[PDB]
């Protein structure tokens, strides 16, 4: 009964910032916001520290209300509460006085009472119930300033997308009903150990499940929703692209991992998916010129790592890499986000560079999240990057080839991270800054960021230093495992990444310094900018052609409407028919009446 | 008892029509509205409030009514449209006594005990509707009237012959549903009498082909939608499906369900993809209601009480939150001046409510989890994957063309740059809202309390299908 609090506390301060909302001073909505974030956090820690905490309620007939604290729920929980409170107050510093901080600030309250329905759940249902609530959100803050059309359309296509990976996730669920019986994802698992049933029907629930999961965290082929969040908010796109509505998917599957760790297929998939959503937002992540997309591909390109892991079957080692890149990449946007309210919003990059004595604190705050980015040999990205590349090898399916590819990610993702630092704050000056570039409770909250992403690090090293993440994570799900494991040559490999991730480093530096960019290299940077020209492509066979079908068959009911009135007329036409019948002339009418009775004379045998 | 929340919005719907004023069909909507509310509380079962009265002692026709699980929450549910109907409407015309008499009138049609009564007050609904579509507004309304009128009607007169056929080839005693479901048909004439049925229930859940009217009737009422609000809750085919016909004549149905499952799902897929084909309110709603109309005709035929008692809630609140909608056009209208979706954009920030409000209702319509679509659509695709998953995974190739539409209206009527800027609320339109909100905030929530009579019905008349 008192779990519920958690959620409850960011509604009742989305309905007071949305109903009265603007009946308040400028910080207070903001205030009261960060502040049911804080009194959450610490009373969610509390029954976190008790042990775990349990609730049914009387809900659908056969699908009661079933919220399941543990060790796992708790993990994200705690993740997403802190970044919330902190990007709640880099909210309080960077919006001022614009209109609507009560609707933004209840729409983040929102956001943070969906994403807590959403992993506090024990039932497939109430996860999806979670689901849909933060697809939501993300539409409405993306929407926040409506009075730009590219600020909506982007927000609806970001729920159309979504809506088809949460019908993926309805369907599952309808297979996993029809074949059980359940529906409540404790009593599911305990119902599919054993003699497995119908392994067909239970790969594709599985596969319906991860479509899902892709859709909400922006893998291919539906990662196009992602970028175009750059429309919302910096304070936005960091909640969405760091803490929340991505790290979902990785979740699902870790709560599935009973699921998919009996189907190899599916998890080979998974892992094949994820290697290919790091590699393309890795490439096509340079090339573009704005810092909003060239960190939305990274984002990318970093749940795809997280999705390789999970699909070898390494739950908890995609759980690191979440934990890491929840810290880094908010750090990363905070620090984004300052630097575009210190040039007015300029929001570019050419337009950008030599903002490093200028920028006290920013440089310090963009670099050390360039560096956890690109996985400094000493930081959270590093260990939570190489524990996969580690977790590959070892764990079940191969990971031959997927261990190169990791590899070869990690240098695109330090070679564009030095992309991103080099060209916003090296090399050139463009532009104007007079006043007041740093405030103070946008980079109070950022220097922790900046904090947490240094030291999240060692909770998760290899094994001869301890392993803490690991056996937190394996007891309360994920619970079956197979993996082996190497010493000496392991850390030989650990120093091929620490060495190969410093070069990439590098090799951005001086080729981002450069400003030659090779003729090659210019076509390469204007596709990355380009995208690929994915979105080319999907409207030209998909979205133009479903309206022009739409149309086609409102025409085609028009059409229809018009052969009723056909067949209507066609009564009519033989109404006046039989009405022609009577001409008038005494024997027309004489000799058709002798006519009908001959005629009934003639029936009456 | 049932009878007095029955009779009370006729009554009040004739004192507003003769005598006046108009304000006190507000107040008489409010109480049908606390009455059949109260009838739904310490609601027993079905015969709660058991009425039996001679109407035809020698053809064998009684007046028979009570609340059912069904009967109550769809008492409450007509009742609350048409009480919203009542106040927000800006109609005004004098007309609202006519809503007030529709509404008691579907309140007798779904308190109908006997099948001859269930057949009486579903032709007599014709009559309201047709009015306030003819002299209360539109130009095309003589040819929508006949276009709606004349379906419903040739749909309606074989299903006489049909009912007869029910009574007298069982040797029912009388009209009573109980006494008919005592006698069931046999096969090969049980066919004939679901066909008969089923024709009729088609053509008013509506399906595919027969759902030609709903666009024609729609457009042409009222442009405050008054009239299109209680038509939406005209489309009782499900109820009339669910209780009466697969009940009365299960073998046909056998043959047809694979037709009826695939028709439903085309319904939906159809109408929830041509309403962003539409261009104007009417069209979008006619659509939409088409497309949710097919997913509770999806979850019925399914068999699969789960499907069906997804189905019947589904069509509760369907016709609750589309009527909402529709009175919402209605009074963007009578302060704007145009029901066109792309003109008059500026609305998010000269509107500070309705933006919202118009947000809550397209979320519940499109079945957003938490809102009172999402349980009937579940337990519809649930149901329907148990019966054929392929016309399951058709159907439900619905949310995202819903979505599509609903966001996309929304967004061009309301997010982009300013306009001129537009009136706020009337003190009418904030009780609306408040309570609309308010139901479908409930029903979103708690689909357990609500539907606990209509479980027992569902699994019994789904077991029914078995052997």
């Amino acid at each position: 009964m008192a779990l519920l609090g958690t959620i409850l506390l960011p509604l009742l301060g989305f309905a007071l910032l949305g109903l009265f909302g603007k009946r308040m001073r400028e910080p207070l909505p903001g205030v009261l916001a960060s502040g049911l974030v804080l009194a959450s956090f610490l009373l969610g820690a509390g029954l976190l520290l008790s042990g775990g905490a349990r609730f049914q309620a009387e809900w659908l007939p056969g699908i009661p209300f079933s919220l399941l604290l543990d060790n796992l729920s708790g993990f994200m929980l705690l993740i997403v509460t802190g970044v919330g409170f902190l990007i709640h107050v880099y909210a309080i510093g960077y919006m001022g006085g614009d209109p609507g901080y009560s609707r933004f600030f209840a729409y983040f309250n929102l956001f943070i009472a969906m994403m807590l329905t959403l992993v506090l759940a024990d039932s497939y249902p109430v996860m999806f119930i979670g689901w849909e609530g933060v697809g939501l959100a993300s539409f409405l803050l993306i929407g926040f300033w409506y009075k730009n059309p590219q600020y909506a359309d982007s927000a609806r296509k970001a729920f159309i997308v979504n809506r088809i990976g949460d019908l993926g996730f309805m369907l599952g669920m309808a297979i996993l009903w029809a074949l059980y019986g359940t529906l409540s994802i404790s009593e599911l698992k305990e119902a599919m150990e054993g003699p497995l049933k119908n392994p067909d029907l239970l790969a594709l629930a599985g596969l319906l499940l991860f479509l899902g999961a892709v859709g909400k965290s922006a893998q291919i082929p539906l990662m196009v929703w992602l970028p175009d969040a750059m429309a919302g908010p910096t304070p936005v796109s960091a909640l969405i692209h760091a803490a929340t509505m991505v790290t979902a998917g990785v979740y699902l599957i870790a709560r599935s991992s009973f699921l998919y760790s009996v189907l190899p297929d599916v998890s080979y998939a998974i892992a094949v998916v994820g290697l290919l959503t790091a590699a393309y937002g890795a490439l096509s992540a340079f090339g573009q010129t704005d810092i909003k997309k060239i960190v939305a591909y990274s984002t990318i390109s970093q749940l795809g790592y997280m999705f390789l892991a999970a699909g070898v079957g390494a739950y908890w080692v995609a759980l690191f890499h979440v934990f890491t890149h929840a810290f880094f990449k908010a750090l990363l946007f905070l620090a984004s986000g300052s630097v575009i309210h210190a040039l007015g919003g300029e929001q570019d990059v050419r337009k950008m560079g030599g903002l490093w004595k200028h920028l006290p604190q920013t440089r310090w705050h963009a670099l050390i999240g360039a560096l956890a980015l690109g996985g400094l040999p000493l930081l959270s990205g590093f260990w939570s990057k190489d524990a996969i590349l580690a977790a590959t090898l070892t764990y079940p399916f191969g990971g031959v080839g997927f261990y190169v590819g990791a590899l070869l990610v990690a240098v695109l993702t330090a070679m564009y991270a030095m992309r991103w630092f080099v060209l916003v704050f090296l090399g050139e000056e463009r532009g104007h800054h007079h006043p007041h570039e740093a405030p103070p409770v946008m980079l109070w909250p950022n220097h922790l960021l900046a904090l947490g992403s240094v030291l999240a690090g060692y909770l998760a090293l290899p094994h001869p230093l301890p392993n803490v993440l690991e056996p937190f994570l394996k007891p309360a799900l994920a619970e079956v495992e197979a993996h082996h494991l190497s010493l000496g040559a392991e850390w030989g490999l650990i120093a091929l990444s620490a060495a190969v991730a410093l070069l990439g480093l590098w090799a951005g530096f001086v080729f981002f310094q450069r400003k030659v960019f090779p003729a090659w290299y210019l076509a390469f940077e204007a596709a990355s900018r380009e995208a690929f020209y994915v979105d080319r492509a999907y409207n030209a066979l998909i979205v133009n052609p479903l309206k022009a079908l739409a149309e086609a068959l409102f025409y085609g009911d028009r059409g229809l409407l018009s052969g009723y009135f056909g067949l209507g007329g066609a009564a009519r036409s033989l109404g006046q028919g039989l009405a022609r019948l009577q001409t008038g002339y005494l024997r027309v009418y004489a000799l058709l009446f002798v006519l009908g009775a001959l005629l009934l004379l003639g029936v009456m045998r | 008892m049932v009878v007095l929340a029955v009779l009370l919005p006729v009554v009040f719907g004739a004192l507003l029509l003769l005598g006046l004023p108009r304000a006190l069909g507000v107040l008489g909507a409010g109480l049908s509205f606390l009455l059949n509310l109260y009838l739904f509380l310490t609601h027993p079962g079905g015969v709660a409030h058991a009425f039996q009265a001679p109407l035809l002692p020698g053809a064998g026709v009684y007046w028979a009514f009570g609340l059912d699980g069904l009967s109550a929450l769809f008492f409450l549910t007509i009742a609350l449209t048409v009480f919203l109907g009542a106040l927000v409407a800006r109609v005004e015309g004098r007309f609202l006594g006519l809503a007030l008499l529709m509404e008691g009138l579907l309140l007798g049609l779904f308190a109908a005990r006997d099948l001859l009564v269930f057949y009486v007050f579903f032709e007599a609904a014709l009559i309201p509707a047709l009015l306030m579509l003819y002299l209360y507004g539109g130009e095309g309304r003589t040819r929508a009237l006949y276009t709606f009128v004349l379906f419903t009607l040739v749909g309606s007169l074989p299903m006489l012959a049909a009912v007869l056929g029910a009574r007298l080839l069982s040797g029912s005693p009388t009209f009573l549903l109980e006494d008919l479901l005592a006698h069931p048909l046999q096969e090969e004439a049980a066919f004939w009498v679901f066909l008969g049925f089923a024709l009729a229930f088609a053509i008013k859940t509506p399906l595919f082909p027969l759902h030609a009217w709903l666009p024609p009737f729609h457009q042409e009422n009222h442009p405050s939608g008054l009239a299109d609000a209680l038509g939406t809750l005209y489309k009782v085919g499900v109820f009339a499906f669910f209780r009466f016909a697969i009940p009365l004549a299960p073998e046909g149905f056998a043959q047809a369900q694979g037709l009826l499952l695939f028709l439903a799902a085309l319904s939906a897929l159809y109408g929830a993809w041509v309403a962003f084909a539409a261009k104007d309110f009417k069209t979008l709603l006619a659509y939409a209601g088409l497309s949710h109309m097919g997913v509770a005709a999806l979850g019925v035929f399914s068999g699969t009480p789960e499907g069906a008692m997804g189905g019947l809630y589904l069509l509760a609140a369907s016709g609750v939150y589309t009527g909402g909608l529709f009175l919402l056009a209605g009074r963007l209208y009578e302060r704007t001046g145009t029901l066109e979706i792309g003109r008059y954009r500026g609305l998010a920030q000269s509107a500070p409510g309705l933006a919202a409000l118009a947000l809550i209702l397209f979320l519940a319509m499109v079945g957003l989890p938490g809102l009172s679509g999402f349980p009937g659509e579940f337990l519809t695709l649930l149901g329907a994957y148990k019966a054929s998953p392929w016309l399951a995974a058709l159907a439900f190739l619905s949310v995202i063309a819903s979505a599509a539409y609903a966001l996309t209206a929304f967004q061009k009527t309301f997010w982009e740059e300013g306009g001129s800027g537009v009136k706020d609320l009337a003190g009418a339109e904030w009780g609306f809202a408040l309570l609309s909100v308010l139901a479908l905030l409930l029903m979103g929530v708690f689909p357990g309390y609500f539907a606990r009579g209509l479980h027992p019905l569902a699994e019994a008349f789904a077991k029914l299908l078995g052997g």
